[PDB]
């Protein structure tokens, strides 16, 4: 209760008076790509002075405009520079140029979950228990500062040297007290107030927290097609279909998660988080020694050392381009 | 099985998101 206080207050102080201009481009050697998404490319890239590597994420000004994404980039860089969280990767530095915007943050070495999920198929429930546990205590951290992250999936979290998760990926992140509107996620993460259109508030993590959670013990999501318009349709009829490996208490919780009714739906009650950290799934779930990282892991990543990109599938390399001209100065004038 | 109806279909790779 104490704790979430101060946090909130080191929290108003950045957010009011954010962070500018840390670095520059030529501070740093760029290795390889480690992955791009729907909107930038994240690199290894090593610190000359320091000798760390780090993980920067180069957005291309103009593609942002492009794609309508100025106000969420935005939002993005404002709020990863204002939160500190054991399972939030850290912004250390960012800048930008006249063609890109650069956020750069640690490195994450262990890899995408995305990547060991697919590749082992799916995770027993006492391993897909205490990933979950770590996003509870996230999203508990979250909301408490008035924000809703709204991109929860495989791809945007990180295993660590310690295999715990750090969470990643904030461009969707938005600090909204009220019902917000904007149509933006992964087809198969939407909640369904998300798709109807009608407002929408920071139940829509915890929508996201039992399709997770689904994901990682089954293996494939509770709701997919080939094309996002049917797998919306599914989602909407809230009609789950669980394996039969699936505990009663797993079945329980992701019942109350996967809750259309937003009246009905686990984390959105008077109790709020409780009712999640309460469930008889979690019993054997020691919340504090999770948040201390005192808990040996269930899977610990190879590493051979700093550097080491062995978790990551390879990507094309592209040369980083800066135009002559300054591009879009007066929409980024704040980052 | 579900599961091989998931890993024939067009969406076991890293998805995207829709704006
Ligand atoms: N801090 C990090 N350390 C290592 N890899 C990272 C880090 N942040 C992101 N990545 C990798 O880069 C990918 C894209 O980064 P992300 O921030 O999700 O970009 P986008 O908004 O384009 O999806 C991630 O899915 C992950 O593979
Ligand atoms: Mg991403
Ligand atoms: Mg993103």
């Amino acid at each position: 209760k104490e704790f979430l206080a101060k946090a909130k207050e080191d929290f108003l102080k950045k957010w009011e008076t954010p962070s500018q201009n840390t670095a520059q481009l030529d501070q740093f050697d760029r290795i390889k790509t480690l992955g791009t998404g729907s909107f930038g490319r994240v690199m290894l890239v090593k610190h000359k002075e320091s000798g760390n590597h780090y993980a920067m994420k180069i957005l291309d000004k103009q593609k942002v405009v492009k794609l309508k994404q100025i106000e969420h980039t935005l939002n993005e860089k404002r709020i990863l520079q204002a939160v500190n969280f054991p399972f939030l990767v850290k912004l250390e530095f960012s800048f930008k140029d006249n063609s890109n915007l650069y956020m750069v943050m640690e490195y994450v070495a262990g890899g995408e979950m995305f990547s060991h999920l697919r590749r082992i198929g799916r995770f027993s429930e006492p391993h897909a228990r205490f990933y979950a546990a770590q996003i509870v205590l996230t999203f508990e951290y979250l909301h408490s500062l008035d924000l809703i992250y709204r991109d929860l999936k495989p791809e945007n979290l990180l295993i660590d040297q310690q295999g715990y998760i750090q969470v990643t990926d904030f461009g969707f992140a938005k600090r909204v007290k009220g019902r917000t509107w904007t149509l933006c996620g992964t087809p198969e993460y939407l909640a369904p107030e998300i798709i109807l259109s009608k407002g929408y508030n920071k139940a829509v993590d915890w929508w996201a927290l039992g399709v997770l959670i689904y994901e990682m013990a089954a293996g494939y999501p509770p709701f997919f097609a080939d094309q996002p318009i049917q797998i919306y349709e599914k989602i909407v009829s809230g009609k789950v279909r669980f394996p039969s490996h699936f505990s009663s208490d797993l079945k329980d919780l992701l019942r109350n998660l996967l809750q259309v009714d937003l009246t009905k739906r686990f984390g959105n009650l008077k109790n709020g988080v409780n009712d999640i950290k309460n469930h008889k799934w979690f019993a054997t779930t020691d919340w504090i020694a999770i948040y201390q990282r005192k808990v040996e892991a269930p899977f610990i990543p190879k590493f051979k050392g700093p550097g080491d990109t062995s978790n990551f599938d390879d990507y094309e390399e592209e040369e980083i381009r800066v135009s002559i001209n300054e591009k879009c100065g007066k929409e980024f004038t704040e980052f | 099985t579900t599961y091989a109806d998931f890993i024939a279909s067009g969406r076991t790779g890293r998805r995207n998101a829709i704006h």
